This record gives structure tokens, sequence and C-alpha cells, in this order.
């Protein structure tokens, strides 16, 4: 709900919206990636295609 | 292709490796006799191959 | 240990960088059908029965040894 | 005033010799631009670029 470069600037400098992992079978949920470059834009707009 | 093994050989890289292993053998096999089908493509096809 | 620290600063105040994703090189998650499971979410919760509940999780709900397409993709209902 | 202040600006920035640099460049409307790729030490430490 907040203003739209507080969203801009978490975008990027902060992960978050519990994504899921990478390379694993089963796609687990991960907190703390090790190195882990992850980039989500349906989170944003809350939208899916 | 250095980006797909950064991440070591797991499961899931090991099944998009052999996913395009099949891909691009049938693909670009035999380049020389496309290269007379595709015409115009004469030379920088060749060349980036 | 050897050790190392710096500082950085953004001088201005306007965003002075940009990213964009130019080229797919890879998809990694199958876009297949691989339905998420409630019984391995919810194991607390059961039927009146012992009888209908064991029957229910053996007609339906029942690690992979092997992947040919990749890290499969949840789908929820 | 401006002209006045730029040696307190830079302080020894123009001062520092100069050196010749390796890298590629691109004439983009009005502006030259240096492109280039660092995988060459990601690719050599085993390190996700």
């Amino acid at each position: 709900n907040r203003g739209l470069y507080n969203m801009v600037n978490e975008y990027s400098q902060r992960l978050g919206g519990h994504p899921a992992t990478s390379n694993t079978e089963v796609q687990f949920v991960v907190i703390a990636g090790t190195d882990v470059f992850l980039e989500q834009p349906c989170s944003f707009l809350q939208e899916a295609f | 292709d250095p980006t797909f093994t950064e991440r070591g050989f797991s499961k899931t890289v090991k099944s998009d490796l052999i996913a395009m292993f099949k891909r691009h053998l049938l693909e670009h096999s035999f380049f020389l006799d496309r290269a007379e089908n595709m015409g115009s493509g004469f030379s920088q096809y060749v060349r980036s191959r | 240990e050897v050790h190392h620290e710096m500082a950085s600063i953004d001088t201005g105040l306007s965003y002075s960088s940009t990213m964009t994703p130019a080229r797919v090189a890879a998809i990694t998650t199958d876009m297949g059908i691989h339905t998420q499971d409630f019984f391995s979410v919810f194991p607390a919760e059961a039927f009146g029965n012992q009888q209908v509940n064991d029957y229910i999780k053996a007609k339906v709900g029942a690690g992979a040894p092997g992947l040919c397409h990749g890290q499969q993709a949840t789908c929820e209902i | 005033s401006t002209k006045s202040d730029l040696p307190a600006v830079a302080a020894g920035v123009e001062d520092q010799p100069r050196v010749p640099i390796s890298a590629a460049v691109i004439k983009l409307g009005n502006h030259a631009v240096a492109v280039e790729s660092l995988q060459k030490m990601y690719n050599d430490t085993q390190s996700p670029y």
C-alpha cells in the first residue's frame, strides 16, 4: 500500500514475498538463500498470466 | 556453456542439460548441409558456427 | 583471515542504474502437471472413520528418483 | 561560484595521471558508452556471475 518509490526501492534492495527455491525437486520455500538471484514481477502487480 | 553448470551438477540441471542435448542434436546437425538451404545465410551462418 | 572494509555512497538523488532481462538462457521449471497434495501439507486432520479415511488415502493421495523435465512446478487448485 | 569551486569538488581527481584502458565503446545518439562483460573472472573462480 505504501509509496511508489518505496516499492521500487524495496523491489531491488530486498527479496520477499516468500519466493520458492531453485535447483530442487519439490520446489521448497526459501528464506536465506546463499547466492540466489530472484526477481519476481508478478508480486508487485498481483497478476497472473 | 558456464551459465548452466555454475551451480554444479544436480538433478534439475542434469535434466535441463539432457533436454538441450536432444534439442541441439535435432536442430543444428549437418550444418553445412542446411547452409545451402538457408540461402542468404551463406557466410555469416558458417562463420558463426 | 584477511579482512577488508569498504564504503559506498550514491551521489545523485535520481536513479543512476537500470537492469533489463535481454535473453532467455533456459527455462528451469517445467510447466507441466504436478498437483500439490494436501496430505503432506495437512497431516493432522482426518475424517470420522479410519476405514473411509484409509480408503480415500489409498485410492488417491498415496523422493522422485529421476526427472527428465526439471524442477517441477506445484499446481494449486 | 561553480568555476571557483570546481577545484574544491575534485579533491585531487584531476591531478592523478591518466592511462589508456581497453574496452569496447559505441556511439548511441550523442553519448559514447563503454560495453563489456566480466564473465572471465567469474568463470575462472567457479562463482555465479
